[PDB]
RNA sequence: AGCGUUAAUCAUAAUGGUUUAAAGGAUCCGUAGAAUGAAUUAUAUAUAAUUUAGAGUUAAUAAAAUUAAUUAAAGAAUUAUAAUAGUAAAGAUGAAAUAAUAAUAAUAAUUAUAAGACUAAUAUAUGUGAAAAUAUUAAUUAAAUAUUAACUGACAUUGAGGGAUUAAAACUAGAGUAGCGAAACGGAUUCGAUACCCGUGUAGUUCUAGUAGUAAACUAUGAAUACAAUUAUUUAUAAUAUAUAUAUAAAUAAUAAAUGAAAAUGAAAGUAUUCCACCUGAAGAGUACGUUAGCAAUAAUGAAACUCAAAACAAUAGACG
RNA sequence: AAUAUGAAUUAAUGCGAAGUUGAAAUACAGUUACCGUAGGGGAACCUGCGGUGGGCUUAUAAAUAUCUUAAAUAUUCUUACA
């Protein structure tokens, strides 16, 4: 869900503000994907499944017995007295969800304000959902996927 | 027991530090004499030495002999003694 | 509203009340039968 | 300010200018007939004797019009044209009699700013 | 207090100045600070073990990991309320260090109040230099006290001479007692010897105490008389 | 031996090892590494001929500081 | 070869706000919502089958005796009447008088009857209630906390319109009426005194049945969810080997960060998401007209003309009291 | 039926002019001020009832404190001693 995603973004921002190292997130698929995307772009130092109490050392299979207590632990990242993941504003908010075609995404990438989105920035990452798979907006353009403009990290 | 923490104050100070001195000797003698004269009629010689002692005390002046650094410690140690959280 | 600002409002309300008191008989006359 | 609220009528207040001269009826001038011609005391703090006049326009509504320039020529019936200026010190007068036209004559021995009054070019 | 940027970014700020020409000459520290960079990464780092005990902080016991019946014979089939709450503050708040020896220490001084009266120097000598075999109590650099007993108990526990802790403690206590008795006898006999061979002690401990009391009493007496006089009048 | 459990600036959390006797205890391996780093920079500025200034306002510190 | 001026149009700040400046509905309940809202997999934002983390249901085990409504009790005093004995003042105020005060024998005192209305300590409104509210006692009926066990399987959030409750005053009936007390009258005060003080003291305050639906109905701060750095206090829960030092929550008080016009807010006035209400210069105005509702007072709804370049808040330094 | 214009007389309100009567508010504004409401008064206002602080969180003591080798030992010590 999108509300959840917004909440996790807010939590990430809060954690960046006070400089915590290792932070929990809810264990869902969308959320996990988002976390993986951040990790690959280079905003998170670590990403690992775990309990509500802490990250897991060994593998523990997730079932109806565990699922309520399961959690996604995430390492934050800092360099020269400045946090890497400064912001996590989402674009498609729950009330005004926005879905762009490939042309619109291209325009956004090339410095054009679209549907009241400030076009994407030098060291920024706009994530895009396309058939329940979160991608970079550039990646989506390359693959040519009309998708929901999810969120924005800087 | 019930502890009572104050808020952050501008300045911990007592407005009138008492330096509870001892009471005056001459005054005491005078009171004793008065007490003696309550009994034994007006001026009997049971209080013959007491009157003399009083006179000796109150010859140069009516009283014989003529401050606590407490709010120099409060002021000093307020910032320490606070449970004021960090900056 | 500060107290000073409120005082203008209060005054206005008082004036209105006075006007209503004055125009009671007139109001009664106007109301009944029309 | 919620998205739904905005949809059902909410937003910034669009500042659509407002008519400085309503009685003029959305046009540059209107002809009028002077009724009386006054000498008004201005507001505090500035003092003079302002040569205003009362004018019934052709559209019907009556207006307190200022008369600029030195000495003027206006009776109790003169044809006078009104424009939408405002005499700032006199309250309740939101108009000027335009001075070259009508029975109101051009202001005499005017050298500077002649078109602002009636004054013709002296022609050596 | 906000994380100060300007205490650790000193060389960068000076490097900029040098580039500009605001600074003609480089500082003495500049090269040194370049060589040895500051930390500048003021994070809250999480901790997963209590160092004293060796308990695990991070882990959660699952429903599948608790198959057998609970106290009051109910099988756990669900996560409880506490198993759902996100326990992140435990990872970050520093661990309360616990030792088995602390309890033994507490017990000993309850059992032996007058061992508290034996003065204790807390100013450490080289902690690395020592090398005590707790086969016995009497170590060289260390004095005889409840601590030594406790160390002996711990040694016994480790070696499994006494498998039970209580028995080991008792044994250590009994070892201590004999030593204490011996110490007591030593001093008395030394005193006796001194008395025999014409040694002269100017002030004995009890005499000293009496003298100390006397001054206080004298102070009290004058004050008390004054107070009585006050009361009379 | 760190300050106290109730006088805690949580900014310093990474440095502290655990709490004991109602007192935060400073991780001492960390202390060592920071000391070494500090010692090296002190040596470096002395080598370069820099002005080192030792500031110590507490009561007993004067003689050792001098 | 136009330049002025007037009349107009577009641009020129919502890349806004509502504790204190315009602006949170008195409070909750709940309908619509073309408002928003968990998990996993598979179908070609939906369907389908599975989940239990939200939201509920019922037990069990601990606690708590509070809030409603109703019925039945308690108490210090107050006034009034009467008796007793007793003597000249009493009562009041800044100081005085007027009065159902007193030589018809008072006031004070001691008794003895009656009447209403109030609830000293404990008390912190701590707590409890949706908010109005709510502390003498008891009973009845209703509702209420936490943790476990089991079950339901997103059933939720917010909520236009709507609905219900809503202090004090007011009103309509019928009781009641000690004390207090608008008005009125009288005495003072004062240049005056339609006041502040004193005296008589009617409505009212009290109960029963209603009407009405407003208050600085205020935390001047709508509700919900997720999240973020410390400390100290209590409160409850669990374990500990009943009294220890521990783990949880909850509240209260200081703060970090952050936000902020600042004052300051501090788990919200922070970071975010959702939903509703409301604001768009000051006067004129919550006025007029109109409509609806009310026994009525009134309540809600709610304009325009005319006139200004004002008007407002936080804080600063003075002067002043 | 609705709308528009007119109406003797009459009410509110604005702007100007600073006249008269008081002195209600701002300080403890000389009776704390304001909310709701009711009654009264030339006029500001006054008075009852409950509410609010945007007025008092402006908050700041009933006082007494202890014994071990005072030194040939501590106090000195400049990478020494071990
Ligand atoms: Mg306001
Ligand atoms: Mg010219
Ligand atoms: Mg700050
Ligand atoms: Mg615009
Ligand atoms: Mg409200
Ligand atoms: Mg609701
Ligand atoms: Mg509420
Ligand atoms: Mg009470
Ligand atoms: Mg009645
Ligand atoms: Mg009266
Ligand atoms: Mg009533
Ligand atoms: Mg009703
Ligand atoms: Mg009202
Ligand atoms: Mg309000
Ligand atoms: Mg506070
Ligand atoms: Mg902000
Ligand atoms: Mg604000
Ligand atoms: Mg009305
Ligand atoms: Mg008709
Ligand atoms: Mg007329
Ligand atoms: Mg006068
Ligand atoms: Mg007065
Ligand atoms: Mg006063
Ligand atoms: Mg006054
Ligand atoms: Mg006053
Ligand atoms: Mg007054
Ligand atoms: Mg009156
Ligand atoms: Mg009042
Ligand atoms: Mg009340
Ligand atoms: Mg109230
Ligand atoms: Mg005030
Ligand atoms: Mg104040």
């Amino acid at each position: 869900s999108l509300v959840k995603l917004a909440n996790t973004c807010a939590h990430l921002q809060n954690c960046s503000k006070v400089r915590v190292a290792l932070t929990s997130i809810p264990y869902t698929k969308l959320q996990l994907q988002f976390a993986y995307n951040l990790y690959q772009q280079g905003f998170l130092s670590s990403l690992q499944k775990g309990s509500t109490m802490g990250p897991d050392k060994d593998f523990v299979e997730v079932t109806p017995d565990n699922i309520s207590t399961r959690r996604l632990w995430v390492g934050l990242k800092y360099r020269d007295n400045k946090p890497v993941l400064s912001s996590c504003k989402l674009i498609s908010k729950p009330n005004s969800r926005i879905h762009l075609p490939m042309e619109d995404m291209k325009k956004l990438c090339s410095g054009v304000t679209i549907r009241n989105i400030k076009p994407l920035q030098p060291g920024e990452l706009i994530l895009v959902r396309a058939h329940n798979n979160i991608m970079d907006i550039n990646e989506a353009i390359s693959k040519k996927l009309d998708g929901e403009v999810l969120c924005r990290v800087k | 027991p019930p502890v009572y923490r104050l808020p952050p104050l501008p300045r911990l100070k007592v407005k009138k530090p008492i330096i509870r001195q001892e009471a005056n000797k001459c005054l005491v003698l005078m009171s004793n004499l008065l007490q003696c004269w309550s009994s034994y009629g007006h001026m009997s010689p049971k209080c013959a030495g007491l009157v003399t002692e009083l006179k000796s005390c109150t010859s140069e002046s009516a009283l014989g002999k003529r401050k606590s650094n407490i709010n120099y410690h409060a002021a000093r140690l307020y910032d320490r003694i606070n449970g004021k959280p960090h900056d | 509203d500060s107290v000073m600002r409120k005082r203008k409002k209060k005054m206005k309300k008082h004036k209105l009340r006075k006007r209503r008191k004055r125009e009671k008989a007139e109001r009664r006359k106007l109301s009944q039968g029309r | 300010a919620t998205l739904n609220q905005i949809k059902r009528g909410s937003g910034p207040p669009r500042r659509k200018k407002i008519s400085t001269a309503p009685q003029l009826d959305q046009c540059p001038q209107r002809k009028g007939v002077v009724l009386r011609v006054m000498v008004l005391k201005p507001k505090k703090p500035n003092s003079a004797q302002r040569k205003a006049c009362r004018v019934r326009l052709t559209n019907g509504n009556v207006v307190s019009a200022y008369i600029p320039g030195e000495g003027h020529d206006a009776q109790e019936h003169s044809i006078v044209y009104v424009r939408g200026g405002r005499c700032q010190d006199l309250p309740g007068v939101k108009y000027h009699v335009i001075r070259g036209a009508g029975d109101l004559s051009g202001v005499v021995n005017r050298i500077s700013s002649r078109s602002k009054y009636g004054a013709k070019k002296p022609s050596k | 207090m906000k994380i100060q940027t300007n205490a650790v970014n000193v060389l960068q700020r000076t490097s900029a100045y040098l580039k500009s020409g605001l600074l003609k000459e480089t500082p003495a520290w500049y090269n040194v600070v370049a060589s040895i960079p500051p930390s500048t990464k003021f994070t809250r780092e999480p901790r997963f073990k209590n160092p004293s005990n060796g308990h695990i902080i991070g882990k959660l016991v699952d429903v599948t990991e608790q198959p057998h019946a609970n106290n009051k014979g109910l099988y756990k089939t669900r996560p409880n309320s506490s198993d759902k709450r996100v326990g992140v503050k435990r990872l970050y708040r520093p661990p309360k260090l616990t030792y088995v020896e602390d309890r033994l220490r507490s017990l000993f001084y309850k059992q032996h109040p007058w061992e508290l009266s034996r003065p204790k120097i807390l100013v450490e000598n080289e902690i690395g230099d020592e090398n005590y075999d707790w086969s016995h109590m009497l170590q060289i650099g260390r004095p005889l006290d409840g601590e030594s007993v406790i160390q002996r108990t711990m040694y016994l526990i480790k070696t499994k001479q006494y498998g039970d802790m209580v028995e080991a403690y008792d044994h250590a206590r009994y070892e201590f007692y004999a030593l204490r008795m011996q110490e007591e006898t030593e001093q008395q006999v030394a005193l006796e010897e001194a008395e025999m061979f014409g040694s002269l002690f100017g002030v004995s401990a009890i005499e000293h105490g009496i003298q100390k009391e006397q001054e206080v009493l004298d102070v009290w007496e004058k004050k008390v008389v004054e107070e009585t006089e006050l009361m009379a009048a | 031996l760190g300050q106290s459990t109730s006088l805690w600036r949580s900014s310093t959390q990474s440095y502290i090892y655990g709490e004991y006797k109602g007192i935060h205890i400073i991780d001492l391996n960390q202390t060592l590494s920071y000391l070494k780093r500090a010692a090296k920079v002190v040596e470096g500025v002395s080598e370069s001929g820099g002005i080192i200034l030792f500031l110590g306002t507490r009561q007993g510190q004067k003689r050792g500081l001098e």
